[PDB]
């Protein structure tokens, strides 16, 4: 389960899901996933500064950790989200934040 | 409407042949195929506040718009003819619908904001600094149906976020929050600092203290 925790509510994306006894083959969605490279060949000046990136080369807007999966169980403020889980099977939680520090 | 395409030509001829040929056709390194982007995407460019730059650049200014809202639908229907997508939300009259776009949430046509699309903008609707050269913009000039269709007609290095990905509903309170949302004291202070203090302590120089 890919648990998105954002600005006041979940997202659950369902990354993979694979059965020991042997079932579900599932898969997440690659695609989605778009970088903040500020690479221009040129910034304010006129040449020479050709800046990549504050940070490895991106801008701290980038959101490339977070993953991004085919079935999302997004959390309205007005419905709130149920990550439904399968019974007696191994469930791995992959956990990330959208905006800021919180706690699951 | 045939008036509509009719007119959508003769505008489209003028304009952007240069960058889109012929029939919604992209020039190579000057601008993109317009089959497919629609009435909504025309309506998010030359109706929305960003309407393509002559100048090459990694932004546009949502420069005042060149084409009245007659042009714009004319212009739109040429592109969704020619191409076939997305169109702009409109009235039960036949106008770009914009009051009708405002969502009932603003709680979760909020929280939406936060997750999908806040973070490149501001939690506030202020704008975000981007990519290369690319900026996020201050969404407070734009009206319900500008709004709608910077999420339909996904911009440029904007996520696009089809019906299906953002409802038709969610749109709408995604607009109702990014809309809800949006000489004497210095110089008399210098005086009674600067020069009176500096007036004061060279009195107390030149004269005695008793
Ligand atoms: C604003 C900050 C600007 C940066 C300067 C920061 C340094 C401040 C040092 C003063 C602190 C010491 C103190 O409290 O007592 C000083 C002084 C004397 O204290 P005292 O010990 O109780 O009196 C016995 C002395 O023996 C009294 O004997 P005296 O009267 O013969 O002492 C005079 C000697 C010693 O006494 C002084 O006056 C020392 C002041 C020297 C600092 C001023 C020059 C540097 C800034 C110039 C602006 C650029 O005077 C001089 O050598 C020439 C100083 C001419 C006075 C000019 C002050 C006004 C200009 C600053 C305001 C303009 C701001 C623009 C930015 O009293 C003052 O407050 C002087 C005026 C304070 C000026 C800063 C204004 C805030
Ligand atoms: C004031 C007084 C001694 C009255 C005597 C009692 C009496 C007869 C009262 C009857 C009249 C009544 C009804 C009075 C109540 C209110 C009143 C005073 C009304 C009249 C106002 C008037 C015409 C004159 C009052 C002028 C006066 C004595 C002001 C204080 C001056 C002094 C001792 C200043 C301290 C010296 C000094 C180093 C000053 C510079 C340091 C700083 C920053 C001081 C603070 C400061 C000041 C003092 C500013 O004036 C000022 C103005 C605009 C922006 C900022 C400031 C500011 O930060
Ligand atoms: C250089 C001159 C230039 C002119 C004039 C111009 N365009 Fe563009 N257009 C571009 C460039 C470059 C982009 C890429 C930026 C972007 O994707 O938003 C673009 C983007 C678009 C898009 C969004 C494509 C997408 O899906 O991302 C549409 C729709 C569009 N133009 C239509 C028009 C119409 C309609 C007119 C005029 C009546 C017009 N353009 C005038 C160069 C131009
Ligand atoms: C990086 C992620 C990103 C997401 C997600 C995103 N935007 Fe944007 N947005 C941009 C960038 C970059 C532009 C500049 C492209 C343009 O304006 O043509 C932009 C363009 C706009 C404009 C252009 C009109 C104006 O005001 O100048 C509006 C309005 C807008 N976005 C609002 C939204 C709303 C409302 C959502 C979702 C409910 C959203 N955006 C989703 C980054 C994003």
């Amino acid at each position: 389960i890919d648990v998105t925790a954002f600005q006041w509510n979940w997202k659950f994306g369902y990354q993979k899901i694979a059965f020991a006894d042997g079932s579900f083959d599932y898969d997440g969605a690659d695609p989605e996933r778009k970088e903040a490279m500020t690479s221009r060949p040129e910034g304010k000046d006129e040449h020479g500064i050709e800046k990549v990136g504050p940070i490895r080369g991106m801008t701290p807007e980038d959101r490339t950790y977070l993953n991004f999966d085919k079935i999302e169980t997004l959390g309205t403020s007005s419905e709130i989200p149920v990550l439904v889980l399968p019974a007696g099977k191994r469930i791995e939680f992959v956990l990330n934040s959208a905006d800021v520090i919180h706690g699951f | 409407q045939s008036a509509l395409l009719r007119t959508g030509k003769q505008l489209f001829e003028t304009s952007c042949v240069s960058c889109h040929g012929a029939n919604l056709q992209g020039v190579p390194d000057r601008g993109p195929s317009l089959i497919g982007t629609g009435e909504a995407a025309v309506y998010f460019q030359v109706s929305t506040g960003r309407m393509p730059a002559m100048r090459g650049e990694a932004q546009a200014p949502s420069k005042p718009p060149h084409f009245d809202e007659s042009q714009i639908d004319a212009l739109g229907a040429y592109v969704q003819a020619n191409g076939g997508g997305p169109t702009v939300p409109r009235d039960d009259h036949g106008a770009v619908a914009q009051e009708s776009l405002i969502g009932g949430d603003v709680a979760r046509g909020g929280d939406l904001f936060r997750l999908n699309c806040a973070s490149c903008h501001n939690f506030t609707g202020k704008g975000g600094a981007l990519s290369s050269g690319k900026y996020a913009p201050d969404l407070g000039d734009a009206n319900p149906a500008q709004i709608y269709t910077a999420m339909l007609t996904g911009p440029q290095n904007m996520p696009k976020f089809s019906d299906r990905q953002l409802t038709p509903d969610e749109k709408r309170d995604i607009v109702a929050y990014v809309r809800e949302s949006a000489g004497p004291a210095p110089e008399g202070m210098a005086m009674w600092i600067i020069g009176m203090v500096a007036a004061i302590g060279v009195a107390m120089w030149i004269g005695s203290r008793a």
